[PDB]
């Protein structure tokens, strides 16, 4: 049973990083994109409007600057839609 | 623990330094694979209220 | 600890090598490791059953010794095949591929070798003295709003200007470095400077 | 002590009470000769893949 | 010591601030890989049974 991992010369070595640091890491990595774009991934984290980033990532695949501004409420409701459903697919599929 | 059995392994070789070495190889390759993943940021960034 | 992860190879394959005949002393159950002294003290009949029992413990040293460097060696082979990626990458070319060459921009690679590999000197591009400016997403003139072709608009607090993203080369507003694109009330957040047509 | 080598002479020095001598392994990479107590340096003859 | 991850930084995210680099550092990093280990051989009469 996973209860009672000892069992006979069988020791299970807990990591280094428990699941709180780690969620402390992914938080700070949250963190870094949302208020930084990607500057904090290559030096000191300067901070961006988020919309402003965004532009910078849609400028990025080819659409133009404007696309999103003209278009932000929109996409906001876009992303924010499916980041919740997102939530449900993990739970729908085991 | 049984110590005939014991006295038949050391005669038996270096079979368990290479196990437990092994296994101890295989368990700090765990933790440097979450902290190359994971430690990438040198700082702590914090969401704005 | 610079070269710690070629040192480890130099210690893994010899310290493997220096197990594998370190096994050849154990008995394996037989009388002594010596073969030569077992065909000497036991008759030939009965010197089978001692052979056949340290044969099954030596070749199956053997056997752990290979099946620990074919894995070992699969190892170096992801090892090597990155190094040839990054090679072909990072030196002979520049990447896009964020943190790939070095933390930073990626600029130049230099490789130089290594007893047993090879190491990367990633010449990397790294931002400082970075200055809080205020922004706007676009700049109305006459009623239609202006992107910047490239870079940011950013004010000194007194005028607006734009300068590309990565260093802080204040531009005037021209019509040049901006485009039109439809009316400015719908942009959230455009603020109201004049942009000087040359 | 019965095995096969290219018997050869020794610069090592065999303490007197140092009878035969192996090294960091289990062979014996040097003899005292029984008789003219010589130190000889027992080394493998010379195989290798052909 | 329980470990720390890193220097705790809060970034000052405003919606119209943007901080841009007057300056740069050409920062050159190092990286080690290995490339190739030791090519060894074995023969097994020679070893097992010698
Ligand atoms: C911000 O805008 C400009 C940038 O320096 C400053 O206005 C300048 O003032 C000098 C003073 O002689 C004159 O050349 C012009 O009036 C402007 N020239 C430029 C565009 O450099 C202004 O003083 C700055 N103010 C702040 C708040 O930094
Ligand atoms: C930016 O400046 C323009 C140019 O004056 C402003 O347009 C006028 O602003 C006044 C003051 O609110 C209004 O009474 C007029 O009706 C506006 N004219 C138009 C074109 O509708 C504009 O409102 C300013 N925008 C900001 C961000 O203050
Ligand atoms: C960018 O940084 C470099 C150094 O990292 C600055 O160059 C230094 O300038 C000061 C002037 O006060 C000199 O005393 C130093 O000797 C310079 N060092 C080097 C290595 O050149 C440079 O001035 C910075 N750029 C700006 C615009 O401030
Ligand atoms: C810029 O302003 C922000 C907010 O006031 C502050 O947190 C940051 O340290 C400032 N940076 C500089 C270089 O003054
Ligand atoms: C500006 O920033 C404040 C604090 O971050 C936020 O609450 C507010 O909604 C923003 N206003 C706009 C729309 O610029």
């Amino acid at each position: 049973l996973i209860c009672a991992q000892k069992f006979n010369g069988l020791t299970v070595l807990p990591p280094l990083l428990t699941d709180e640091m780690i969620a402390q890491y992914t938080s700070a990595l949250l963190a870094g994109t949302i208020t930084s774009g990607w500057t904090f991934g290559a030096g000191p984290a300067l901070q961006i409007p988020f919309p402003m980033q965004m532009a910078y990532r849609f400028n990025g695949i080819g659409v133009t600057q404007n696309v999103l501004y003209e278009n932000q409420k929109l996409i906001a409701n876009q992303f924010n839609s499916a980041i919740g459903k997102i939530q449900d697919s993990l739970s729908s599929t085991p | 623990d049984s110590t005939e059995c014991s006295n038949l392994l050391l005669q038996y070789g270096s079979f368990c330094t290479q196990l437990k070495r092994a296994l101890t190889g295989i368990a700090v390759e765990q933790d440097k694979n979450t902290q190359e993943v994971f430690a990438q940021v040198k700082q702590i960034y914090k969401t704005p209220p | 600890s610079a070269l710690g992860k070629l040192q480890d190879v130099v210690n893994h394959n010899a310290q493997a090598l220096n197990t594998l005949v370190k096994q050849l002393s154990s008995k394996f159950g037989a009388i002594s490791s010596v073969l030569n002294d077992i065909l000497s003290r036991l008759d030939p009949p009965e010197a089978e059953v001692q052979i056949d029992r340290l044969i099954t413990g030596r070749l199956q040293s053997l056997q752990t010794y290979v099946t620990q460097q074919l894995i070992r060696a699969a190892e170096i082979r992801a090892s090597a095949n990155l190094a040839a990626t990054k090679m072909s990458e990072c030196v002979l070319g520049q990447s896009k591929r964020v943190d790939f060459c070095g933390k930073g921009y990626h600029l130049m690679s230099f490789p130089q070798s290594a007893p047993h590999g090879v190491v990367f000197l990633h010449v990397t591009y790294v931002p400082a003295q970075e200055k809080n400016f205020t922004t706007a997403p676009a700049i109305c003139h006459d009623g239609k709003a202006h992107f910047p072709r490239e870079g940011v608009f950013v004010s000194n607090g007194t005028h607006w200007f734009v300068t590309q993203r990565n260093f802080y080369e204040p531009q005037i507003i021209t019509t040049d470095n901006t485009f039109v694109s439809g009316n400015c009330d719908v942009v959230i957040g455009i603020v109201n400077n004049t942009v000087y047509d040359p | 002590l019965t095995g096969t080598g290219v018997l050869t002479e020794s610069n090592k020095k065999f303490l007197p009470f140092q009878q035969f001598g192996r090294d960091i392994a289990d062979t014996t990479d040097a003899v005292r000769d029984p008789q003219t107590l010589e130190i000889l340096d027992i080394t493998p003859c010379s195989f290798g893949g052909v | 010591y329980t470990m720390s991850l890193g220097a705790e930084n809060s970034v000052a995210y405003s919606n119209n601030s943007i901080a841009i680099p007057t300056n740069f550092t050409i920062s050159v990093t190092t990286e080690i890989l290995p490339v190739s280990m030791t090519k060894t051989s074995v023969d097994c009469t020679m070893y097992i049974c010698g």
